[PDB]
């Protein structure tokens, strides 16, 4: 699966976690914090994406991304 | 062989800050911290430190003991990430001001917020070793957040102060431990740390993911050792290290989803029944580090239902990291004893700081920075706070003289 495909899955769960962003555009340089999703929900998004992709690895391996594009990259690499 | 907590006593500080005032002062929505289940954090005054917090936590336990039973305390373990010396344990001061026996092993234990559980397990093993039949251990988890005015800014809303004292023995009136029912898991990770005195550094997002990984793995280790255990059916309540309530809700949800494939409404009902009782006192003190899981246990006991004996599952985490899942049982009698401690009343009688007083307190905290050789405390820094302490038989830090800390009962 591609970086761009993964990014679309991240966008879906972000909009699901934060319904006020249903219609707004989401750039790969947007950060969940500035959007601004709270600490628990930022982890929830990561875990939903993991489960969607059946990725059974330590959650900490998805830490450290500064924006959703970098998060897409992180997932893409696994 | 019977073992566990014979007595439990808490000190939640002399003052607290309402997080809604912190939000209003940062022009955040008041619901931000409500969303995260945070209400108040306890705040240490300059004339308090982890020793005074520890002594105030333990004093009621020692006060109730016979001279004979007090002399049976032969180990004092202080569990902290807020130490005051690189070599001298706080246990020496604690022994001095509680009047404990000189025939006593004394030391301090460190692994972020896992410290308390580690101390408790060591005390348990002393009892189980049967090396000294009748000996008791005093384990005190004690921590403050003395941040000076940052690396620590991320943690300001959550970083509290408190201590919980445990007396551990072969007559566990409060919490009877399930012996051998332990799972643990850890690895090196830079999630948060305290690499400079009076500070903290970290990536909170990494720490939450690490907490979740450990919650799953420590429990799986327990499950591998305790045949037939079920995450819903075997535990009447669940207590957790609680950096803030919202993340405990998230962890419980993750566990229920994975282990029980539970649906969202079912998970939220289970949360309210089994986890919310433990969060009640935690929400009034904030993250009190190594003591938080023990405060959650005390909260579960006061706020849950103990009309028949109940099993509580305990999850401990400390950044860095290490974690443990373990369990025990509380009876109706134990719950009745714990209720007499009056924790809720203690917490309600603390001084409610304004944002102005809080900012001044941060500023004045520098006087008692780590490494201070000489300082004489002004107890009238905040006259109104003093009025809430004076006459209650509280220990406070009076002075440091040539690095020697001196305390006073006020
Ligand atoms: P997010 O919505 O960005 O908010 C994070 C908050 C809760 C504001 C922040 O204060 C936080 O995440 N604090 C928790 C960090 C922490 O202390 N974790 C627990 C470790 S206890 C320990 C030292 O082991």
């Amino acid at each position: 699966m591609s970086k761009e495909q993964v990014l679309k899955i991240i966008k879906k769960y972000t909009r699901e976690i934060a319904p006020e962003l249903e219609d707004s555009p989401l750039e790969p340089t947007d950060s969940l914090k500035k959007l601004g999703i709270d600490s628990v929900n930022r982890a929830e998004i990561i875990m939903m994406v993991m489960e969607d992709l059946s990725l059974n690895i330590p959650r900490i391996e998805l830490a450290g991304a500064k924006n959703i594009g970098e998060l897409a990259d992180l997932f893409a690499a696994k | 062989q019977q073992v566990g907590i014979e007595a439990l006593s808490v000190y939640g500080g002399a003052a607290q800050l309402e997080l809604r005032k912190l939000a209003q002062a940062r022009q955040l929505d008041i619901s931000r911290f409500d969303n995260l289940m945070m209400k108040e954090k306890a705040v240490s005054l300059p004339y308090e430190d982890p020793v005074s917090y520890a002594v105030n936590a333990a004093k009621p336990i020692i006060d109730r003991l016979s001279d004979a039973d007090k002399q049976r305390i032969e180990m004092v373990i202080t569990c902290s990430e807020s130490g005051i010396d690189f070599g001298k344990s706080m246990s020496t001061y604690i022994q001095e001001y509680l009047g404990l026996s000189r025939n006593c092993r004394m030391f301090e234990l460190k692994q972020a917020s896992y410290s308390g559980t580690a101390g408790l397990q060591m005390a348990i093993n002393l009892i189980l070793s049967q090396t000294f039949p009748g000996a008791k251990a005093l384990v005190i988890a004690t921590d403050i957040s003395r941040f000076l005015v940052y690396d620590w800014s991320f943690a300001e809303p959550s970083s509290g102060a408190g201590a919980v004292a445990l007396l551990v023995s072969d007559t566990p009136h409060i919490f009877q431990i399930d012996v051998g029912c332990n799972g643990y898991y850890g690895y090196e990770v830079m999630d948060t740390c305290r690499p400079n005195p009076d500070s903290e550094a970290g990536d909170a997002d990494l720490s939450l993911l690490s907490y979740l990984d450990c919650c799953e793995n420590a429990y799986r280790h327990y499950q591998n050792r305790v045949e037939g255990v079920d995450y819903r059916e075997s535990f009447d309540y669940l207590s957790f290290h609680t950096p803030f309530g919202g993340m405990v809700k998230g962890a419980h949800r993750n566990m229920m989803r994975r282990l029980k494939r539970a649906k969202p409404a079912e998970i939220e009902a289970d949360f309210q029944r089994r986890v919310m009782p433990g969060l009640v006192y935690c929400q009034q003190v904030g993250n009190i580090m190594g003591a938080t899981l023990f405060l959650s246990l005390a909260s579960t006991i006061d706020n849950g239902d103990f009309s028949t004996p109940r099993r509580i599952g305990m999850f401990s985490y400390g950044s860095g990291c290490c974690s443990e899942f373990y369990s025990g049982v509380v009876t109706p009698e134990g719950a009745a004893i714990a209720a007499q401690q009056g924790i809720s009343a203690q917490l309600a009688d603390r001084y409610s700081l304004s944002m102005e007083e809080y900012e001044q307190l941060l500023y004045h905290s520098s006087a008692v920075a780590f490494g201070t050789r000489n300082v004489t405390l002004d107890y009238q820094l905040f006259p109104g706070v003093w009025k809430k302490i004076a006459g209650k038989g509280r220990l406070v830090l009076k002075a440091i003289k040539e690095f020697h800390r001196k305390y006073e009962w006020v």
